[PDB]
């Protein structure tokens, strides 16, 4: 199949900018790029065919070029109706093939997340399985790095990351990092910390907790 | 007013079946081509199948990773196409898209997508267990919120009355095949002896719902 690469994958915009972001297909295809906007909780929506042409009721800031691999959408002042994902698809030849998308997110000004950590709960703890869930509230940009440590071994495919969508107020970003181990795992260590690396933070944060204290 | 309307989603164990719906209105439903596209995060937007007007045989075309396992049809007289799937595997789950390909271009119309979850785990709600505000200005305290299937669980605080400064965050799937999830809240570190705190979690596939009073430990 025909391959499309979009990228940036993120796109971090501040309203009234005017941005462009690129779709490269593996093989030529004339002018057979299509680009679609899908909102969050959306259905993907029509926004330019054969590369360049405007669909109508489509808004005029909304403009595409390029021919043969490289193509490229450009809003001309972004709106905040417009912070959606955004897809590529070629109707070259058969099977027809969209890219992977890009992400329209907002810029704002660099925030450091707030870090909180928690201990197992007594009731899960009962119950034989142990989760350790450190926060960090309210941070932009999106990258963070959280390392999980107990005992001063730094730990390696026991955890998980969640994070929130940007928050439609303040334009920050919330993320969650649960370590799960067995209780009888929990209970052969002490101390468990979480040390956290962003571009908001002088230094980086570690929060941490002695097993079975307070 | 063109509109697409799918149904008949839901959930099903590896090896099963089940037949998607899709009725359309607002256009001369013959004359054109009806198509099924899928949509997961792991492979973005995948067309799945496609069935052309009768006026051209009404041939059918199929993505190859499911070619032989579903069908694709259309009844004119109702204005709709279906997808039939035999012998699921658990990467079809998705949210699938009826949508109208304009004669070998653009997918001009989508539907609102229908969701596909391919899946052995069992039906299960969550257990709840605080995430305490640290003894040690502004305090964070919480609900874990773990091994319950399906999706979703609705998480609120204190009946409602509390929304600013929640972040429950999206459920995660554990190698168990259960999600798993965490609904916090920041508050002012002097209302903790004057505000009681629960988190009242609703599942509706299990019938399950769970307050808890989260407290300093």
């Amino acid at each position: 199949d025909i391959l499309l690469t979009q990228s940036p994958a993120i796109l971090s915009v501040s309203p009234g900018e005017r941005v462009s972001f690129s779709c490269r297909a593996s093989q030529f295809v004339g002018s057979s790029i299509h680009w679609y906007q899908q909102r969050t909780n959306g259905s993907p929506r029509l926004l330019i065919k054969y590369a360049s042409e405007s669909m109508s009721g489509i808004p005029s800031r909304f403009s595409g070029s390029g021919s043969g691999t490289d193509f490229t959408l450009s809003i001309n002042t972004v709106e905040s109706e417009d912070i959606a994902d955004y897809y590529c698809q070629q109707s070259h030849s058969w099977p027809f093939t969209f890219g992977s998308g890009t992400n329209l997110e907002v810029k704002r000004t660099v925030a450091a997340p707030s870090v909180f950590i928690f201990p197992p709960s007594d009731e899960q703890l009962k119950s034989g399985t142990a989760s350790v869930v450190c926060l960090l509230n309210n941070f932009y940009p999106r990258e963070a790095k959280v390392q999980w440590k107990v005992d001063n071994a730094l730990q390696s495919g026991n955890s998980q990351e969640s994070v929130t969508e940007q928050d439609s107020k303040d334009s920050t970003y919330s993320l969650s990092s649960t370590l799960t181990l067995s209780k009888a795992d929990y209970e052969k260590h002490k101390v468990y910390a979480c040390e956290v690396t962003h571009q908001g933070l002088s230094s980086p944060v570690t929060k941490s907790f002695n097993r079975g204290e307070c | 007013e063109v509109k697409l309307e799918e149904s008949g989603g839901g959930l099903v164990q590896p090896g099963g079946s089940m037949k998607l719906s899709c009725v359309a209105s607002g256009f001369i439903f013959s004359n054109h081509w009806m198509n099924w596209v899928r949509q997961s995060p792991e492979k973005g937007l995948e067309w799945v199948a496609e069935i052309r007007s009768k006026s051209i045989n009404s041939a059918t075309h199929y993505a190859e990773s499911v070619k032989g396992r579903f069908t694709i049809s259309r009844d004119d007289s109702k204005s709709a196409v279906y997808l039939q799937m035999t012998d699921l595997r658990t990467e079809d789950t998705g949210v699938y898209y009826c949508s109208r390909n304009y004669y070998g271009s653009t997918y001009d119309y989508w539907g609102q997508g229908t969701t596909l979850t391919v899946s052995s785990a069992s039906t299960k709600g969550p257990s709840v267990f605080p995430l305490a505000p640290s003894s040690k200005g502004t305090a964070a305290l919480g609900c874990l919120v773990k091994d319950y299937f399906p999706e979703p669980v609705t998480v609120s605080w204190n009946s409602g009355a509390l929304t600013s400064g929640v972040h429950t965050f999206p459920a995660v799937l554990q190698s168990s095949g259960l999600y798993s999830l965490s609904s916090v809240v920041t508050v002012p570190s002097s209302s903790l002896g004057t505000q009681t705190y629960i988190c009242n979690v609703n599942h509706k596939p299990s019938n399950t719902k769970v307050d808890k009073k989260v407290e300093p430990k």
